[PDB]
């Protein structure tokens, strides 16, 4: 059925810059597929009752495998070669048996994408707790309704580094299994229904980043132990419900990325901007009443998003901070764009979309890195530049 | 069959015949054909109607024994010029392929070491005086002497041995006309003196020759013709400074190796236009890259570079930046200086955000700028709209 | 807050506005088609981002609320069509910024 | 001679010069001549 020329037509690239063969709803796997030896990634979607022969030893260039909703079988030489060669795996378990039991005989595996679903008896999945045979695993993303973190992760904590979990309305419990994470660096928990940040995250002493996505954080009071995460630079607590921000932010100053978009914050304190190492601060689509002037302390800031706020007053000290590359103040309650805005030399992005402005000043020419694209505004605000300034601006 | 027609890397019209009983007369009726692919056609007799294939220049007989007669033989001798015979037996190789006058490209695949037939079946290569390309994917242990007499007129000799050491003994000094010695998977682990004894090689690609130390490069400066020295797929662990002798190099492809670092003296070759260092162990990328003003595509994908030096952007001729899968902390705004950049691989990495100066590049488009969707969305909406409009048209 | 266009067709039914439309900060095109208002409420000329205003088939015998539109800096197109407008007051000469005066 | 190198007018499909010494000709000369066979 499938000539090699048809497979040349099917050849494409994927999300990881590998040569992918998308095989969709096939009866099986042809040997003509394995005749291709330049192949870097295999995509098998709902191709069930499939046995992998020794012929995959032809193509040495594989690095990624996409075994999606397909029950696959195996052969001894295939086990040996995919132990030696395969490193990236992306499977979908629509059915528990559609997850094959042989992923775990490998060792060279590094990336794993465990998309799908899970039942109530989570701990009974011995398929999970065989990754002790994996030695090189570093990326684990489990989009599933997982309520209890398995002892699998506890065992593989020594070499694992990235977590991405989408529970989608399922409460995540039993967080000691995330306490006994030791060498983990990235944690992206989505819709885990974690009411409070557990002591698990603070037991982590080398976490580069944390995501508490879609997690109902009403209050943030456990930040006192967050100082133990010296590697923590990213705190992407967006679409969250943090009503106010306390003084405990002073515990960690190594924080660099700070996403509180769509948060419940009412007034920023005097105590956020003490941590000068922050460069990447987000408050997009919040409802902050006004910006206090202590923003002047954040000099090493390069991103300050407060878009769709209720902020009626921008004091000139954020205009005094010239290292601020991105600064998004869109759809606030501000009145007039600052005339002395050309002082910000390194102002790459100024999203001030939908703000009630009157007339743009002529000093946008003094701004070195602000464009019409950068200064996104309503068009009746775009039409306001002097004619010589239009001549200097159309030529940038 | 007419809608079946396709094209190759040489942009020549092919057609792949695959499990056919013979060649259909509808195939021979075609007159615009350039490459006819008789692959796995069982013992097909070629009729004289091949004369209808007026444009026919390339035949790839892949496990297809061709039975031919006198008029078709005359037409092939007077027209056909390139012939890639893939075989698994000596009988599969037809004897008439040695009688073609105008043949210039000849490719063999299949083991040639046999009893009482070692380098004797190809004794008809002396009849072929127009041969210029001779690829031998034959796992041969030594180069045949008949090929050495052919090498007076041969300009290209590519050997594939699949990990078998070829007994050089400096026997390639006869092919003074050789221009592209591409030892593919030869597993030499050393450079014999015959490689730099001949003066006519421009492109020397020692692909999977497993050379531990690249030490014979001092003698390559006498090769004024040498401008493409592709030392990829080797255990070169360090580059000695001596390569600074070779100033004529342009396409130095040094990728898929364990180079701990390319040194400053490596940049002493200002003529370097194409530089590939992908899948390497570099500590960083030095400043003397500013010397290489002619650089067009610098490829350091999946190497260890933490910060991009501004001297990289000092050059303006960059066109294809294979910078993906790296540990680049951020891309400096100086990429806005680059205009020739038509594609840049930025997927993966530790890229915090894409600077707006990427929109300043005119030649760059969405297909050129391969990056993750969220990182692309970090750009302002209107510059993304500009890039979209420049892309689709 | 993010919505920018609201066009309500009612086949001749009057809505009770009662100045409950002032959260239209991002609204740019308020198009009351066949509203039969015969009057202009203050919420129409309170919304600073409105640029398209057509009181079509609303049976305006008189249009008298253009003077309070100068706080609204963005009005650029007064397509006053399909109406019972008997006369234009000379104060219409005060405007300069319209383009598609229909 | 090396005078068969640069100019885009006199080239191989024009002039079929001796191919025995076309091998010892410089590669830029061969570039002009193969350019003839393409252009």
């Amino acid at each position: 059925e499938w000539t090699p020329d048809k497979l040349r037509q099917k050849l494409q690239t994927n999300a990881h810059n590998r040569l992918e063969l998308p095989l969709i709803m096939l009866s099986g796997l042809p040997d003509t597929v394995f005749e291709i030896t330049e192949l870097q990634s295999l995509k098998l979607e709902i191709i069930k009752n499939v046995m992998i022969p020794a012929t995959i030893a032809q193509l040495d260039n594989l690095q990624e495998l996409c075994l999606h909703q397909c029950s696959v079988k195996i052969h001894s030489a295939a086990l040996s070669f995919l132990k030696e060669n395969l490193k990236v795996l992306s499977v979908k378990f629509d059915d528990m048996r559609e997850l094959p039991p042989w992923m775990y005989g490998l060792r060279n595996l590094e990336e794993l994408y465990l998309v799908g679903s899970l039942s109530h008896d989570i701990s009974k999945n011995v398929t999970l707790e065989s990754l002790r045979d994996l030695k090189s695993l570093k990326i684990l993303s489990i989009k599933s309704n997982v309520s209890k973190i398995p002892q699998a992760v506890v065992d593989v904590s020594s070499h694992l580094q990235k977590m991405c979990v989408h529970n989608d309305g399922t409460k995540l419990v039993m967080l000691n299994n995330l306490k006994k994470m030791t060498n983990l660096t990235e944690l992206e928990l989505v819709h885990c229904d974690l009411e409070r940040i557990p002591h698990a995250v603070f037991s982590l002493l080398s976490l580069q980043e944390l995501d508490l996505k879609e997690n109902n954080l009403k209050s943030i009071e456990e930040i006192v132990s967050f100082q133990h995460l010296r590697k923590l630079t990213v705190l992407k607590l967006w679409y969250n419900s943090i009503a106010y921000i306390p003084e405990h932010i002073k515990k960690l100053t190594s924080l660099e990325r700070l996403f509180f978009s769509h948060n419940k914050v009412e007034v920023l304190p005097s105590h956020l901007f003490l941590c000068n190492k922050i460069r990447y601060l987000d408050l997009s689509y919040n409802d902050i009443r006004f910006i206090p002037p202590e923003i002047g302390v954040l000099q090493s800031l390069q991103y300050f998003s407060i878009t769709c706020n209720k902020v009626e007053s921008l004091p000139d000290e954020l205009y005094f901070c010239k290292k601020l590359k991105t600064l998004k103040i869109g759809k606030n309650s501000l009145s007039v764009l600052s005339p002395k805005i050309g002082n910000l030399l390194f102002l790459s992005y100024l999203d001030i979309k939908g703000n009630h402005f009157e007339v743009l000043p002529p000093e946008l020419g003094d701004c070195r890195a602000l464009k019409r694209a950068g200064l996104v505004v309503e068009d009746a605000l775009f039409e306001t530049l002097p004619s010589d300034v239009r001549e200097q601006m159309k030529a940038d | 069959l007419r809608q079946r027609l396709t094209k190759n890397a040489q942009d020549k019209l092919e057609l792949h015949l695959f499990m056919l009983s013979g060649i259909p007369d509808t195939v021979f009726d075609l007159v615009e054909l350039e490459v006819l692919k008789l692959e796995l056609i069982p013992d097909v007799t070629i009729p004289p109607s091949i004369a209808q294939l007026t444009g026919l220049k390339e035949l790839w007989l892949y496990h297809t024994a061709a039975k031919i007669e006198a008029p078709a033989l005359a037409f092939l001798r007077e027209n056909l010029r390139a012939l890639h015979i893939k075989f698994t037996d000596i009988k599969e190789i037809p004897l008439w392929i040695y009688s073609l006058k105008t043949l210039e490209e000849l490719h063999l695949t299949g083991n040639l070491s046999a009893e009482n037939n070692r380098y004797i079946v190809i004794d008809g290569l002396r009849e072929l005086k127009r041969l210029k390309v001779l690829r031998l994917k034959s796992n041969l242990s030594k180069l045949p002497q008949v090929v050495t007499d052919v090498g007076v007129h041969l300009q290209k000799l590519s050997i594939n041995n699949e990990g078998t050491k070829l007994i050089v003994l400096n026997s390639l000094k006869k092919m003074v006309n050789l221009t592209e010695l591409e030892l593919i998977r030869c597993d030499l682990e050393r450079i014999p003196h015959s490689i730099f004894s001949l003066h006519n090689l421009q492109e020397i690609d020692l692909k999977d020759n497993n050379l531990k130390t690249i030490e014979e490069i001092i003698s390559f400066q006498h090769l004024h013709r040498l401008t493409c020295l592709k030392l990829w797929y080797n255990h070169i662990a360090y580059i000695p400074i001596q390569i600074g002798n070779l100033t004529n190099l342009e396409r130095l492809y040094l990728n898929r190796n364990k180079i701990e670092k390319i040194p400053t003296q490596l940049f002493y070759c200002r003529k370097l236009r194409y530089l590939d260092l992908s899948h390497n162990n570099l500590t960083f990328l030095p400043a003397d890259i500013g010397l290489l003003q002619n650089l067009q595509n610098l490829a350091v994908t999946a190497n260890r570079i933490e910060a991009l030096p501004p001297e990289l952007f000092q050059c303006r001729k960059l066109r294809a930046l294979h910078l993906g899968n790296n540990v680049l902390q951020s891309l400096p705004s100086r990429v806005g200086e680059l205009t020739n950049l038509t594609q840049i691989e930025l997927r993966g990495n530790r890229l915090e955000c894409l600077p707006v100066e990427l929109g300043e590049c005119p030649l760059l488009k969405r297909s050129g700028l391969v990056v993750e969707e969220d990182l692309f969305s970090t750009l302002p909406p209107e510059v993304k709209e500009r890039l979209w409009r420049a892309d689709k048209e």
